[PDB]
């Protein structure tokens, strides 16, 4: 992103500059189009896993009980209590895996894709507008006789218009470029990161009991 | 283990970075505000490798019927007059050298701050987008015809 | 289903890491992170091979 805007050129505005403005875009447009795909196959996790997770809660109740209801051993009365107990805290521990992914998706990922495109399009759209307004602008402006005098002043006075909003605009532009290229990173990185985190205490859950359990 | 040592330089990196896009930022509104410009850009006469070296923007006549008027980038450079057909493509010739040219101010055209090249080999009508640029380009043009 | 959820959320997310310049996070950091998570849905696989053979 960043190098694929000449910044430098931005007051400029040279064929330079506007081969960067057309080649910069592409990759926002493919990144916004990859951030849906995870935004969407993570709530494919969050759908399943807690269709799992209830098909899971329900046969453990069903198992227990149905020993329960077995013929008397007073060391398997204890014993599936045990059980019983360890075969929810491990689930709850999933349970808490799911919602921890679930609100990482939404403060990195659904976050990214909502808020963070809106600025660098806010003034990506008024800097088209005010290119094609330049570019009319000098049009019009190359485009009167020299005996058209009047004609000329309202389209420079357009052009003096077009070609300072044009590169107040561009700087804007340089900037939420500048922006992105950073945050995709690290948002992705902090994503993979807080995922593994609750993976770690999901698992810590189920290895904090693994010695009374065995 | 990892994650944590990571998470570490992780968000010094983007702490960093908060205070990087904020330097942009600051001074962007800063030039917004007091230092931005209406005016055209301008080239720049200042000599070069084979002697004059200027770049810019410049008007010219097309190969429509009309002979219409259109918008091209022009480099001044070794005793040469250039223009650009793409960026990072290669130029063409507008004057084989400007030292056999001379440069016509051309009063009679009604086009606005028209000017017109006529050297030994090569003729060229172009227009500048302003009266500065029609004196400048103009004269870089005479400049590089007494090089 | 939650495996294949998972696993084509772990594809997901390793793409998003590629399409940005290489880098020492990207290419090897966040990357061991996803092989880790590709491994322990397998390690979640034989459990549900366990639970069916059990069963």
């Amino acid at each position: 992103m960043t190098v694929k805007l000449d910044f430098e050129e931005c007051l400029k505005d040279s064929p330079r500059f506007r081969a960067s403005i057309e080649l910069v875009e592409a990759e926002v447009s493919e990144l916004e189009t990859r951030l849906e795909k995870l935004l969407k196959l993570g709530t494919g996790l969050l759908e399943s896993g807690r269709h799992y997770l209830a098909a899971s809660r329900a046969f453990v109740v069903g198992i227990c009980d149905l020993a329960r209801l077995g013929p008397p051993e007073p060391m398997m009365a204890e014993c599936l209590e045990k059980f019983t107990v360890s075969l929810n805290h491990k689930l709850d521990s999933h349970a808490e895996l799911l919602d921890a992914t679930q609100h990482t998706l939404q403060q990195q990922i659904q976050t990214l894709v909502k808020e963070g495109l809106r600025g660098f399009r806010e003034a990506r759209r008024d800097f088209w507008r005010g290119a094609e307004s330049l570019e009319a602008a000098l049009t019009h402006n190359a485009e009167v006789p020299r005996r058209r005098a009047q004609e000329a002043e309202e389209a420079g006075a357009a052009l003096r218009t077009a070609r300072a909003g044009y590169r107040g605009r561009a700087l804007d532009y340089a900037l939420q470029i500048n922006v992105i290229e950073d945050k995709r990173k690290f948002d992705i990185m902090e994503f993979v990161l807080r995922l593994v985190e609750a993976q770690a205490t999901h698992f810590q859950q189920g290895h904090e009991e693994l010695s009374r359990l065995s | 283990q990892y994650r944590k040592e990571l998470g570490a330089q992780l968000h010094q990196l983007v702490l960093n970075s908060a205070r990087e896009k904020r330097d942009m930022e600051q001074r962007h509104v800063l030039l917004k505000q007091k230092e931005l410009g209406g005016e055209e850009p301008e080239p720049s006469l200042r000599e070069g490798p084979g002697g004059l070296v200027m770049e810019g923007h410049l008007f010219k006549r097309a190969s429509n019927a009309f002979k219409t008027w259109s918008r091209r980038w022009f480099t001044i450079q070794s005793n040469q007059l250039v223009y650009q057909k793409k960026y990072k493509d290669p130029v063409t010739v507008v004057v084989d050298d400007l030292r056999l040219c001379t440069v016509k101010l051309c009063p009679d055209s009604e086009r606005r701050f028209c000017f017109e090249v006529v050297s030994t080999s090569k003729s060229c009508l172009l227009q500048a987008d302003s009266e500065r640029l029609l004196q400048l380009w103009v004269s870089a043009v005479q400049s590089s015809i007494a090089s």
